[PDB]
RNA sequence: GGAUAGUGGCCUACCAUGGUUUCAACGGGUAACGGGGAAUAAGGGUUCGAUUCCGGAGAGGGAGCCUGAGAAACGGCUACCA
RNA sequence: CGGUAAUUCCAGCUCCAAUAGCGUAUAUUAAAGUUGUUGCAGUUAAAAAGCUCGUAGUUGAACUUUGGGCCCGGUUGGCCAACGGGGCCUUUUUUACUUUGAAAAAAUUAGAGUGUUCAAAGCAGGCGUGCUCGAAUAUAUUAGCAUGGAAUAAUAGAAUAGGACGUUUGGUUCUAUUUUUUUCUAGGACCAUCGUAAUGAUUAAUAGGGACGGUCGGGGGCAUCAGUAUUCAAUUGUCAGAGGUGAAAUUCUUGGAUUUAUUGAAGACUAACUACUGCGAAAGCAUUUGCCAAGGACGUUUUCAUUAAUCAAGAACGAAAGUUAGGGGAUCGAAGAUGAUCAGAUACCGUCGUAGUCUUAACCAUAAACUAUGCCGACUAGGGAUCGGGUGGUGUUUUUAAUGACCCACUCGGCACCUUACGAGAAAUCAAAGUCUUUGGGUUCUGGGGGGAGUAUGGUCGCAAGGCUGAAACUUAAAGGAAUUGAC
């Protein structure tokens, strides 16, 4: 019964037919194929900084209505081009063409977060300085 | 295509406790069945039983006093050490204090209490509750 | 029902079920004396036979070959032996 | 056309002619 | 169920309790063994052999009446066959459709049959091996079965 | 037989045709130095170990060698490549 | 959530949580019985391969010293009771597995001692004011070593005896102490005769193979026979329409259409009987007779003696359509050529017709190839209908016996049905889809949210059409099953 050998000579035939069927999870393969070096622009940190091209806004997904505010980016270390979300409202004054700015993760794992279509991160600091800090007028950012 | 004698007859045995009935036939005996039935006798779990010769292995018939609960076979016969039988007793029995599993060893086929006074370990033939 | 006893089952029951599901196995054939109606020679004849038996003392056949018992001549006197 | 399988050769090689580009 | 179909009868001989001779027989052990041999040099086999004993004599089973199997009795007094009976038959069958399909290469159905039959040889004649009534390296082929029946 | 501190196709001459494998050889990959160990655990497990101790390898890349009980040494030498 | 009337944005009050710390990103562990040995799922939700054979692998029925007496006897409990152990009597080859021991560096881990002012630590420290206790112990898979046991699971032995004991009497051969070329003598092996013995072979599986007997079937191959019908052709009587649709037109016809009568040819097919019936591995199989070879079930006081179950590789067969070459070419008919384009039930119709439909010799290898349910084995359940075989009856009829047909009882095997639920399930429902958190009879295959996609790429098979194997980037919050109620 129950379809699987019970023999006690048969550990071969278990062990070999479990690891065929791990390919079958989902993060399991992505680890064993090495998949977040050969593609993915982060290759495979948790943060990375880039030079900002052009500002952007982006209409949100239906049923929400908002247009969204958002940045070109080419990082520094690949070449890689990518769009970036820039949070709290008034926060895109702090930001112009050929900033450098340090990107992070938009939480989901690299799925597009909420209303947002094609957007994977979001901006951390400007210059050297936090958004955060900007935002709260604790600090002052110098142009250049 | 029988390939266990002893995995059949406690299966007629279950099935028979389960509907009512005080007696059960079962078909072929051997010696291992002889001897897990004494154990379960001593302990008071069925009444006698008769054993009948035909030149063919014979069979058995088996009177039934309405307190078993369940037994039951583990196959494949996994090798214990004696570090092991607390492990299996945990999987096993209902409660720490009634029930048992019974082993092949050396020194006999015997239930788990026994084999520790005795110190002895061997393989795992089932159990009893 | 849920009493019963497996061990003194009664004749009359015994006696209908198939020969391999009584409590111990047998067969149920058996042999006969036979004599044809010309010579003293008494012959023994088993009751499923297969072949066509002759007399020992001539060839006059003595039974003949079916799907199931043999059937015996005409003429011929029995005996279950 | 083909799907092209990378050697840890010419991965090695690609990662040390692109580094003199940067210096 | 049966081996190569899946048919599952349950027709057999059922042998009687009792281990000795009826009290109605009274021939010597001396007198049928004498039969035995007698039969045998006439080129029966043991099972034809054992066949007339039970029906036109009144031997129920000759183990019982001697002390020994009709095979054993054979090849003490050197009458045993070159090859086992079983294994002869099959071999003689499947001499027989092997040559109804010389004439008949349409037949899909003979074709079948004739694969299973040819897989019960194998399988018989490596359990003759292991015990080593045949020789080892006895092999079934296509070709030189015909004479070696024949 | 030569060579070595010494065994051995380690190397040479003559001769034989062998050796491994579906109980996975051979080939490919590793963002792979091995182990004592670390994190999380009802039990059974999963993931990690460049890094305080033990063992191995290397001194920009390859090759060669002197002195010496001990080195194919690099805070010793010689040549080529960069 | 937000379109003024904001419990969700922005600010002010108040309140909550953790607190010298609190938040975010990425990876990994638990949650996850969503990787399942313990411990998942595959009728309808993802998932049983068209079918059968078969090598590696995994797995495989029962049986051989059992019981009964008599001493010693240690531990625990209140002399005596239980539990452990030894001895004696009664006819008295090779492995796996398990116990014990030696081994497995220190640090780390578990853990004993000790008021670092407590603690994380450390290995120290006490006592009179010279004296003195310590720096324990355990664990550590597998492999190797030594040792006790003999259940379970394997392996070997006496059958052309060539066997055992031989303590019975010859022969050959080889080594040597001692005490003196050679003998005695001790010890090797081998050959022969007498003699002793209970002299030496487990059962016969409601496992399997083989023989035999009377049967059974729309199972297969080759040959042969019949039946109307359809189309066409030749004769034949009569005289205007015939066909077809919802309606009509193209078409055929006074040289006679359609209709009637007597004959003939060709190719295909096998009505009614025909069913909750049969056979085959599946695809599939229906007129008669003959030949050839095969098969299940039943009967059996026949024979052999474990010969078995499932199955990667590999192999045979595989509807319809389709491909290559020859034959045939009635009917129907992808393509093609044509008639009408009017009318909402009859809205898709009429005419001609190529390939094809049939057959021979080679290919192809797909189907809702379906019971949408893998094979082998045991148990839980009862009744009378039917198909095949067997047994009994003082039974009916054919006839004065046998046989045949029928009736009643019983039994083995098969396609189904009705009743029943200890049970199972999300439910519909289920004799298995039961004997599963009370989780283990043996064994093969497949799935892991929905798309991208049966796509791309590599390989392999094919004349071709195509078959088999088979991704990722990226994208998304559902897609899906069963069963209730009922708007305009």
């Amino acid at each position: 019964g129950k379809g699987k050998p019970r023999g006690l000579n048969s550990a071969r035939k278990l062990r070999v037919h479990r690891r065929n069927n791990r390919w079958a999870e989902n993060n399991y393969k992505k680890r064993l194929l090495g998949t977040a070096f050969k593609s993915s622009p982060f290759g495979g940190s948790s943060h990375a900084k880039g030079i900002v091209l052009e500002k952007l806004g982006i209409e949100s997904k239906q049923p929400n209505s908002a247009i969204r505010k958002c940045v070109r980016v080419q990082l520094i270390k690949n070449g890689k081009k990518v769009t970036a979300f820039v949070p709290n409202d008034g926060c895109l004054n702090f930001v112009d063409e050929n900033d450098e700015v340090l990107l992070a993760g938009f939480g989901r794992k690299g799925k597009a977060k909420g209303d947002i279509p094609g957007v994977r991160f979001k901006v951390v600091k400007v210059s050297g300085v936090s958004l955060l800090a900007l935002w709260k007028e604790k600090k002052e950012k110098p142009r250049s | 295509t029988r390939s266990s004698v002893l995995a059949d007859a406690l299966n007629a045995i279950n099935n028979a406790e389960k509907t009512g009935k005080r007696q059960v036939l079962i078909r072929p005996s051997s010696k291992v069945i002889i001897k897990f039935l004494q154990v379960m006798q001593k302990h008071g779990y069925i009444g006698e039983f008769e054993y009948i010769d035909d030149h063919r292995s014979g069979k058995i018939v088996v009177q039934l006093n309405g307190r078993l609960n369940k037994c039951g076979v583990i196959s494949p016969r996994f090798n214990v050490k004696i570090g092991d039988i607390e492990k299996w007793t945990a999987n096993l029995l209902p409660a720490r204090q009634f029930g048992y599993v019974i082993l092949t060893t050396s020194a006999g086929i015997m239930d788990h209490e026994e084999a520790r006074r005795k110190h002895v370990s061997g393989k795992i033939l089932g159990f009893v509750y | 029902v849920l009493v019963q006893d497996l061990l003194h089952p009664t004749a009359a029951s015994e006696a209908r079920k198939h020969k391999l599901k009584t409590l111990v196995q047998g067969p149920r054939s058996y042999f006969l004396d036979v004599k044809c109606p010309g010579c003293l020679n008494i012959t023994t004849v088993f009751s499923h036979a297969q072949t066509a038996v002759t007399c020992e003392s001539c060839s006059t056949i003595l039974c003949t070959p079916t799907g199931g018992k043999a059937k015996l001549s005409e003429g011929t006197s029995f005996r279950r032996k | 056309k083909p799907d092209k399988q990378v050697s840890k050769l010419q991965r090695k090689n690609k990662a040390k002619q692109l580094r003199a580009q940067r210096i | 169920g049966r081996m190569h179909s899946a048919g599952k009868g349950i027709s057999s001989s059922a042998i009687p309790y009792s281990r000795n001779a009826p009290a109605w027989f009274k021939l010597s052990s001396e007198s049928v063994i004498e039969q035995i041999v007698k039969y045998a040099r006439k080129g029966l086999t043991p099972s034809q052999i054992g066949v007339l004993l039970r029906d036109a004599h009144g031997v129920t089973q000759a183990r019982v009446i001697t002390g020994n199997k009709i095979m054993r009795i054979l090849k003490s007094n050197g009458l045993a066959p070159e090859i086992p009976e079983d294994l002869y038959y099959l071999i003689k069958k499947a001499v027989s459709v092997r040559k109804h399909l010389e004439r008949n290469r349409k037949d899909k159905d003979a074709k079948f049959r004739l694969i299973l039959i040819e897989s019960r040889i194998h399988r018989l004649a490596r359990y003759y091996r292991t015990v080593a009534v045949l020789p080892p390296n006895w092999k079934y082929e296509s070709a030189t079965a015909s004479a070696l029946v024949n």
